[PDB]
């Protein structure tokens, strides 16, 4: 009907008028790299690492966020996108910490998969580092914000799901730092939502904080009884011990979020 | 049929006959210089009309990137959707080495605001915002002086001119940032967040300031409009090499006897303008060391382009530079090219807005190199790495300020990579 | 009247003040137009 | 010294006093009635100067205030604090001193104006004198070029310095007296040094030039 046709590949995809690059290579099977896109927040496009080349077009484009345009042909695997994610990577990893052994977010970050992934094997920065204060907001969340990569998710999440307007951005530049300004606690009944998104170990969860690691959890899939929701969940069991509770997505229910008390 | 030679503008073709402020810059100066005179039968000819004259002009934004400015005036002629429409005037002058619109908005300020209402007649617009940065205080009070002259007399109101149009002029200053001239940054200025551009799409035309149709112009920009529309756009485009038509107002700063701003007809071969206006170089043009044609954001050319180059937008493309503002800065033989480069970055590194990361880290990590650079604290492959470094901020960032930060260091590469090269060796041979 | 290039007359500046500039634009408030509304008091609300 | 966050103080807390007074807040409904109703946020920066024009600097209570008179969210107001570099959250001097280090203005020896403040003053880059008259920092390009060495102390530019000029310009302000805007060199404004070289000839009056119709 309203349908337009765009090419992933040179594969033909039929895409509904206002959908982006980005949704569009997603129905090939096609998952472009992102760090700050989430299909249930606002797009913001600050990250740069979904940059993906439009076949006759000079400029790599930002999939998250610039619409499908009919006939357009989007390169995914082409030299130029595959050279616009290394660099990305690479300013990203510039000022990053070493902190992976001691990083509660080893095993499951995306920063690490998706520099093994779309990132070179090797380091060009001869520079000292940026560090960062930690911003204590609460009891149930760690900020270690050297970890950041001001992705703004948090910031976007405490806007437009749990509508408190308490995170922001202080300062500007490489000096722009994400928190509260004042000395504040991110106390809400979704606060420990935000733990999930941060894909990076900037914020993780105090309880939780070094019990485990990813890969040695078993995942069983439950159900949440605190309230009559019935919030799907995800119960990581370690030796016969329950170590955290994750969402589990369901979308006419919980979506991919979970109250405090269910964490 | 074809003008092979330009410059040298006759003062009764200039366009902005205060530039010097020798004159009265009140209403009744003003009015005798010109300004404010059947702009009633400028507005009753109607839009059409005015973007078509614009449209022959050839006149191209003069706040950096040179865009026809009738073809992206005509994007906001459309029928209304029920939201207002908007006149955005950028006055935030922020690029280093440019000062052409303080002159423009405390010396003929009339010019400005009558710019404003011909140009909002043409898009449709309700009123006009313009942004002036916030350290322009007495220029900024100049500009509203003149603005409630010209609410007292009919000229700007409720029937403007006696047109049946009616339009509010409004002035906002900005607080300290270079990054708010970028035309979504300034429209997210004034709607009271931080400075930090949006995507595009969509554009402003159709999204712009409190989510309504709005359009981003220089004061240099709309001040000529309305003398293009009386003297006509033939006029504009008698100067000029074709598709470069116009005059300009030029900054002449740095290493020269007469530092000074002046307006001279478009394509002006450089060393003419330095020369005739500025007084030429300090110890004349073999001192002569580079220049920066288009203000910090433009790669800088070598005495040797700077012989031949005229100073249009396509010429010192041609070069590997740009005329952006047509900001020129001059530097002689005893100047520490390396140090006045890196100066830059280190400028572009505090105006950051930090929202993307090429460049709130790339702009950092040039800066950190080219410090070690000036010193010689680096190896020579260390050269070719800057290089790609800049390349990767380069198109890969929201706005055009991380373009603006790589085209300056990839010039220097360009054009003095010996210099580099010979100062890190003589750090080794200390460093024995 | 006759013309002399050797002053400079945009000599007002010189005494302008912190509050100059809030107060003409509070004299300008009169001579506005009506402004348009979005229909809401916020987009908070 | 450059931080992005907030640490109560004696002198800096959320109850430290601070209200506009009834004159400013006439000049704030002129400031809200600028813009298109149900977009009262986009007054957060001319009210924001306005308190620090009021006060002299922006403490935790002024931001809060003009939240609250807004109807914004604190924390909203706290980013755009810290992104623009002209407001003030920590105490300056009576008069604050700022020279631009850019290159245009370094390639002008726009150090060496920095060089006499220091030494007569007393005081280093971005510390306050004991009097508090004076403080002293460096700055980006301040739209003054061709006018170089220049440095803006509060809200006037003082242009086409030299380093004894400054000191004079420092000297009267110790006085009392407020200095003379303005270049200090031989000349007035951005006019060629030497002479004019362009608009020499009287300017010609109304109707010069129009076309057929118009
Ligand atoms: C970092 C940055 C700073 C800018 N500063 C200015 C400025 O101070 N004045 C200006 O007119 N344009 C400035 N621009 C260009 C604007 O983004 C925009 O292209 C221009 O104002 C449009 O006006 P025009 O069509 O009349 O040229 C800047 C752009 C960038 C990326
Ligand atoms: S956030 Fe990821 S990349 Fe960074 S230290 Fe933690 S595990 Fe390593
Ligand atoms: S704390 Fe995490 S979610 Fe928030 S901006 Fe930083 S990386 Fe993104
Ligand atoms: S390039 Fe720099 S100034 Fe422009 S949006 Fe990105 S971080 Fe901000
Ligand atoms: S996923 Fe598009 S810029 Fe971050
Ligand atoms: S470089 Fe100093 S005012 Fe522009
Ligand atoms: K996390």
């Amino acid at each position: 009907s309203n349908l337009i046709e765009v090419f992933v590949d040179g594969q033909s995809v039929m895409v509904e008028p206002g959908t982006t690059v980005l949704q569009a290579c997603e129905k090939v099977g096609m998952q472009i790299p992102r760090f700050c896109y989430h299909e249930r927040l606002s797009v913001a496009g600050n990250c740069r690492m979904c940059l993906v080349e439009i076949e006759k077009a000079p400029k790599v484009v930002a999939a998250c966020a610039m619409p499908v345009m009919k006939g357009w042909n989007i390169l995914t695997n082409s030299e130029k996108t595959k050279k616009a994610r290394e660099g990305v990577m690479e300013f990203l990893l510039a000022n990053h910490p070493l902190d992976c052994p001691i990083c509660d977010q080893g095993g499951e970050c995306d920063l690490q998969d998706q520099s093994m992934m779309f990132g070179s094997d090797r380091s060009r920065f001869l520079e000292g580092k940026r560090a960062v204060e930690d911003k204590n907001i609460g009891p149930l969340v760690k900020t270690i914000m050297t970890r950041c990569i001001q992705c703004t998710r948090c910031i976007r999440f405490a806007s437009e799901i749990a509508g408190v307007d308490d995170l922001g951005t202080t300062g500007r530049g490489n000096d722009m730092q994400v928190g509260t300004y004042i000395e504040k606690m991110f106390m809400s009944e979704l606060s420990g939502n935000i733990i999930d998104i941060c894909p990076v170990g900037a914020l993780t969860s105090k309880p939780y904080a070094f019990t485990a690691r990813p890969w040695e959890t078993r995942k069983t899939e439950s159900i949440d009884v605190m309230d009559a929701v019935g919030s799907n969940i995800v119960v990581s069991t370690r030796t016969g011990e329950v170590m955290r509770i994750l969402p589990r997505m369901h979308e006419d229910i919980n979506e991919e979020w979970i109250s405090d008390k269910t964490r | 049929p074809k003008k092979t030679s330009f410059g040298s503008l006759k003062d009764e073709d200039r366009i902005f006959t205060n530039l010097y402020g020798r004159h009265d810059w009140r209403l009744k100066g003003a009015q005798s210089r010109g300004d404010w005179y059947k702009t009633k039968e400028i507005l009753l000819k109607g839009p059409d009309w005015i973007l078509g004259e614009v449209k022959t002009s050839g006149l191209r934004g003069r706040g950096g990137a040179g865009f026809p400015t009738g073809l992206k005036w005509s994007f906001m002629n459309k029928p209304s959707d029920g939201r207002p429409k908007y006149l955005v005037v950028n006055a935030d002058e922020g690029e280093p080495g440019t000062c052409k619109d303080r002159e423009i908005i405390r010396h003929d300020p009339h010019k400005l605001v009558e710019g404003c209402l011909v140009g909002g007649r043409a898009m449709g617009a309700r009123a006009a915002y313009i942004y002036i940065r916030g350290e322009f205080y007495n220029e900024a009070s100049n500009l509203q002086v003149a603005i409630r002259e010209a609410y007292e007399a009919g000229l700007i109101g409720k029937n403007a001119c006696g047109s049946g149009y009616d339009f509010d002029v409004f002035v906002v200053r900005g607080a300290g940032a270079y990054i708010c001239g970028e035309e979504t940054a300034l429209i997210e200025s004034i709607e009271g967040k931080q400075g930090k551009p949006r995507l595009k799409p969509p554009f402003p035309a159709d999204v712009g300031v409190f989510g309504c149709p709005t359009t981003v112009a220089n004061v240099e920009t709309v001040a000529v409009s309305p003398t293009i529309c009386r003297r006509g756009g033939a006029w504009f485009a008698s100067f000029g090499r074709e598709r470069n038509s116009g005059t300009k107002l030029f900054n002449i700063s740095g290493h020269v006897n007469n530092p000074c701003t002046v307006e001279e007809e478009m394509s002006v071969p450089l060393k003419e303008l330095i020369e005739k206006h500025a007084g030429g170089v300090t110890g004349g043009w073999d001192n002569l060391l580079a220049v920066i044609p288009g203000g910090s954001s433009t790669p800088l050319i070598p005495k040797s382009v700077c012989e031949t180059v005229l100073m249009d937008f396509d010429a010192l493309i041609q070069a590997q530079t740009g005329l952006g503002t047509a900001a020129v800065i001059v530097m002689d033989r005893s100047t520490d090219i390396v140090k006045a480069i890196a100066r830059l970055i280190e400028f572009y590194k505090h105006e950051s807005c930090g929202q993307c990361t090429p460049c709130r880290e790339g702009v950092d990590w040039m800066n950190k190199v080219m410090a070690r650079f000036v010193r010689g604290d680096a190896r020579p492959a260390e050269i070719d790495s800057l290089w790609e470094i800049s390349k990767q901020i380069e198109g890969h960032t929201i706005c055009a300020l991380g373009d603006g930060a790589a085209w300056p260091v990839q010039g220097l590469i360009r054009h003095f990579r010996p210099e580099l090269e010979e100062r890190m060796q003589q750090f080794a041979q200390q460093h024995q | 009247e006759p013309f002399d290039n050797t002053t400079y007359k945009n000599l007002q500046h010189h005494d302008y003040s912190t509050y100059t500039f809030l107060d003409l634009n509070l004299d300008l408030s009169k001579f506005r137009m009506p402004q348009p509304s979005s229909g809401r008091e916020s987009p908070r609300h | 010294g450059a931080l992005f966050v907030h640490r109560d103080t004696p002198e800096n807390n959320p109850e430290t006093p601070f209200d506009f007074t009834p004159e400013n807040y006439k000049r704030i409904e002129a400031i809200v009635k600028n813009y298109p109703e149900g977009h009262k946020a986009a007054a957060v920066l001319p009210v924001l100067d306005l308190a620090q024009r009021q006060n002299g600097w922006l403490p935790i209570s002024a931001m809060n205030k003009v939240a609250e008179i807004l109807q914004v969210p604190p924390m909203r107001v706290y980013e755009v604090a810290t992104f623009y570099t002209m407001y003030n959250r920590k105490p300056v001097g009576k008069y604050h001193i700022q020279v631009c280090t850019t290159t245009p203005c370094m390639l002008r020896n726009s150090d060496s104006i920095l060089e006499a403040i220091q030494k007569k003053l007393g005081i280093k880059v971005g510390e306050t004198t004991p009097d508090k008259l004076f403080t002293l920092i460096e700055v980006e390009c301040l739209g003054a070029c061709v006018n170089a060495p220049m440095v803006q102390i509060n809200d006037n530019y003082y242009e086409d310095l030299t380093p004894k000029d400054i000191e004079e310009i420092i000297d009267e302000l110790k006085a009392g007296k407020i200095p003379k805007p303005g270049p200090r060199s031989g000349r007035f404004s951005c006019e060629p040094a030497g002479g004019l070289t362009s608009l020499t000839e009287p300017p010609k009056g109304p109707g010069f030039g129009v076309q057929a119709g118009l």
